[PDB]
């Protein structure tokens, strides 16, 4: 009946393949996505998960083809934005990276790696003293960031 | 895979430093980053390990900016080191990292260098004092310490970028942190006397053998009171030889009553310890003692002393005799009085090796000892210029009387040590008069490098015995030739040999028209190194305008 | 508002040969002005019958951007138009009324309307969406 105990599922089967993406087993990982996929085709998750193990694989095609695709499903993500700004950075254009990094600091203004990233991606364009000040900005956030976002816990009168 | 702390922490420290000058509030933000001093006593972390060592990257590529106030902090922190609480070990790294940064600032400025020695010498007094006076600390943290800065000691390098820059790249370095007692390798600082004085002391004390039975037995009480080391014996003593050997190395304007008393020292040990082991790392300090004895010796009877007893035992481990032949190469050009006397030593192993057969039963040995060969007759011919026609004659006498394989290597060899110098026309006479089976496959090989020399007339012999050899198809040598050609056309410099060549291989093509696919590699590799052609000589054109009838005769365009 | 559309629409129609990253500048500004909300009084879009001009040609130039034949992908597709049409049928959910403008001012309007009509008669283009 309600679909709770199927996302549940999902979130298992997720968590266990992000266990062991971490390891350098993508056969495993690949089977364990797939096999979740099977209930909810066209979530935003998957197809994360499956550009990072695509990523991880060695190719550098398929894993900015998952990232916009998942990105035009859900816009406020910040990971899938994250990861498609650096894959796109070391390929030599420093226009739109500047742009998605300016959209993700404005929807969300919490997270490290976006500093971190901001400031490589200044580097080389000339004004460091940008970039030291974002470095110690994204430096003093992570002394207090927990393991996971204090609002997963409910809040209910 | 250093993480992301470590990383960014680093990079903020390279982004910092190109910034000339830089303001003082981000270096007080980096020094309260740093760990600060509470009642001499310390603790450690490593997120301040980190911090400390990007403050040091940085420190350096700022140009010593600031000095005057993250130096006395880092004199403090080295000289507070005994006590410092802990939460391959750790320390002895650490100790190797801050003592190389230590060393790179004192080369960058000569202003520090007196209060740099004697604080080194005053923390050598405190671990001197903790070594021979509680037990658990001392074994777990003080000896590793000592091993670490022992590794160390005053090792730099005269280069654009600083050696401690090199093991942290911007993206070897894990071949330091894997070893037991690996290290790297003009101004000569100005280090007085007394400096060298106490350091002999410290040397000749600290290679008693009581202590390391003493140390033995309470290693062994730490073992039963139950960890990385087990004996401390051979790493201790092989890391302090090697660091003398290599503190004294390259020191030159001593005089003769220093010399002397440290050639004593180092002989005595010799006999000591070598002496003994005639029933495993004591080669390598062995070694170091001789290779460090020799720069001792200001005497040419000593000299051929030396020459003596290392020969009487080459023609009988295997880091001791490459010492001794490193050694002998060395001893006989800085003399060249005795290169008559060790031509034969030398020669006579080479030319008769049972160690060398069981091994086969491999090659860095072999052209260790050709080098050191044709070191020793350029040290002769530089003086005399008649041994290397003695030697020569030599040395077709013994050709005449597997040794045909390594008297080649030798010949080539000794003809690439000579291409720029009346001396290349007696090798062509012998290189020709030498020809004549499989022994042909290198002999074209050998041929092949003396392409290089850039001689017209050594060209012209050469490609005239080719066309001869490729006229006449010994027809296994049809692919040695060929391949022989196609390494030669990668390594041509002259402009007139490349558009030669070009222009006698298309004469070569269109003349065997009258198979053939297997001429067109080195074609195409000789014309890549080329820039589109426009206009030529019409002989050129004709060339080419023949090949490409050819090639559409039999289709091979298709 | 009715003159930004038409130097939108000579700029795309300039730049769709030569260059290859306004397209996606354009994809991305014609997304975020649309939603699938069609109800009550959600629909980001005015319904009054005084601003029917620039809606429709924005819904034409979104059609022919579409017809393009530009975006590489098969995903983008199916959500634009999954767009369009979920924002077309928005402006029939209330009663009607008559127009309030002049004599002039309504031609154009009409012209719009019809045009946009046809772009919409001539999608006979599916059947290999996947």
């Amino acid at each position: 009946g309600p679909l709770h105990p199927w996302m549940t599922l999902a979130q298992i089967w997720l968590h266990a393949a992000e266990v062991y993406i971490g390891i350098g087993k993508p056969a495993e990982a690949t089977a364990c996505t797939q096999e979740a996929a099977n209930l909810f085709p066209m979530s935003h998750n998957v197809l994360y998960m499956r550009g990072q193990i695509a990523e991880l694989r060695g190719s550098m095609d398929e894993a900015r083809r998952w990232y916009e695709e998942a990105l035009a499903i859900s816009p406020t993500h910040v990971k899938s934005m994250q990861r498609l700004a650096l894959i796109l950075h070391q390929l030599g254009r420093y226009s739109l990276a500047e742009k998605i990094l300016r959209d993700a600091v404005q929807v969300n203004s919490t997270a490290h790696e976006v500093w971190n990233g901001l400031g490589e991606v200044l580097q080389a364009q000339g004004n460091d003293a940008a970039a030291t000040e974002c470095f110690l900005t994204a430096l003093e956030l992570e002394a207090s960031s927990p393991a996971v976002p204090f609002t997963i816990i409910p809040r209910v009168l | 895979s250093r993480g992301f702390y470590f990383n960014t922490v680093l990079s903020l420290a390279r982004s910092l430093a190109v910034q000339r000058p830089a303001s003082l509030e981000k270096v007080q933000k980096l020094l309260c980053m740093c760990p600060v001093d509470f009642h001499g006593i310390f603790q450690l972390d490593e997120r301040r390990r980190d911090a400390v060592i990007a403050l040091g990257i940085f420190l350096i590529e700022s140009d010593l900016q600031h000095k005057d106030c993250v130096v006395p902090y880092l004199l403090r922190l080295l000289k507070g080191l005994p006590k410092v609480y802990w939460v391959l070990p750790v320390a002895e790294s650490f100790s190797f990292c801050l003592v190389t940064l230590l060393s790179d600032v004192a080369y960058r400025d000569p202003s520090l260098r007196d209060e740099i020695l004697e604080v080194l010498l005053q923390v050598l007094h405190v671990l001197l004092g903790m070594c021979q006076a509680d037990k658990e600390y001392l074994c777990k943290y003080a000896i590793p310490c000592l091993i670490g800065i022992s590794r160390a000691f005053g090792r730099y390098s005269n280069m654009e970028e600083s050696l401690l820059s090199k093991l942290f790249p911007k993206i070897e370095p894990e071949y330091y942190f894997s070893t037991i007692s690996s290290s790297f390798s003009y101004k000569e600082f100005n280090i007085p006397l007394e400096m060298l004085r106490e350091l002999l002391n410290l040397v000749k004390k600290i290679v008693e053998e009581a202590v390391l039975k003493s140390l033995d037995a309470i290693v062994a009480s730490v073992m039963e009171a139950n960890l990385y080391y087990t004996s401390f014996s051979d790493p201790l003593y092989l890391t302090m030889f090697k660091m003398l050997r290599d503190t004294l190395y390259y020191m030159k304007d001593l005089p003769t009553s220093f010399v002397k008393e440290i050639h004593d020292f180092v002989l005595e040990q010799f006999n000591t310890s070598q002496g003994e082991l005639q029933k495993k790392l004591r080669c390598q300090a062995n070694a170091a003692c001789v290779d460090l004895m020799v720069w001792a010796v200001k005497d040419e009877q000593g000299a051929e002393n030396l020459c003596i007893k290392l020969s009487e035992k080459l023609q009988s481990h295997l880091p001791l005799l490459i010492c001794c032949l490193q050694g002998l190469g060395r001893l006989c050009e800085r003399f060249p009085v005795v290169v008559h006397s060790v031509t034969p030593s030398l020669r006579d192993f080479l030319v008769i090796s049972p160690v060398l057969v069981k091994l086969y039963k491999y090659e860095q040995l072999r052209d260790i000892a050709i080098d050191n060969i044709c070191r020793c007759l350029k040290a002769g011919l530089t003086v005399d210029p008649v041994i290397v026609e003695a030697f020569l004659a030599s040395l077709s006498n013994r050709l005449y009387i597997l040794i045909p394989d390594h008297t080649i290597r030798a010949l080539g060899h000794i003809a690439v040590a000579l291409r720029d110098t009346k001396v290349m026309e007696p090798i062509l006479q012998i290189l020709q008069q030498k020809f004549c089976s499989p022994l042909d496959v290198l002999i074209i090989d050998q041929l092949g490098c003396l392409v290089i020399t850039g001689n017209q007339y050594i060209y012209q012999e050469v490609w005239n015995l080719f066309q001869q050899i490729s006229v006449k198809a010994y027809r296994h040598c049809s692919l040695a030739v060929i391949n022989a050609l196609a390494n030669i056309a990668a390594n041509i410099q002259d402009e007139h040999l490349v558009d030669e060549l070009l222009m006698n291989l298309l004469e070569l093509f269109v003349q065997l028209g009258l198979n053939l696919g297997v001429l067109i590699p080195v074609i195409a590799v000789l014309t890549r190194r080329l820039p589109p052609i426009k206009e030529a000589k019409p002989r050129l054109q004709k060339l080419f305008r023949d090949f490409w009838l050819y090639s559409v005769l039999m289709g091979f365009a298709v | 508002h009715y003159i930004w559309i038409d130097f939108l629409v000579q700029r795309f129609e300039i730049a769709k040969y030569c260059s290859s990253d306004q397209v996606e500048i354009f994809s991305s500004l014609l997304q975020r002005s649309m939603s699938l909300n069609i109800g009550g009084a959600k629909g980001s879009m005015n319904r009054h019958v005084a601003a029917i001009g620039p809606r429709f040609k924005l819904l034409t130039l979104g059609l022919s951007l579409l017809h393009a034949d530009v975006v590489p992908n098969a995903t983008i597709r199916n959500v634009l138009r999954e767009k369009i049409y979920s924002t077309a049928f928005d402006y029939f959910s209330c009663p009607p009324k008559f127009p309030t403008q002049g004599e002039k001012r309504l031609r154009e309007d009409i012209s719009i309307m019809i045009k946009f009509w046809t772009a919409m008669f001539s999608d006979k283009k599916y059947l290999t969406a996947s």
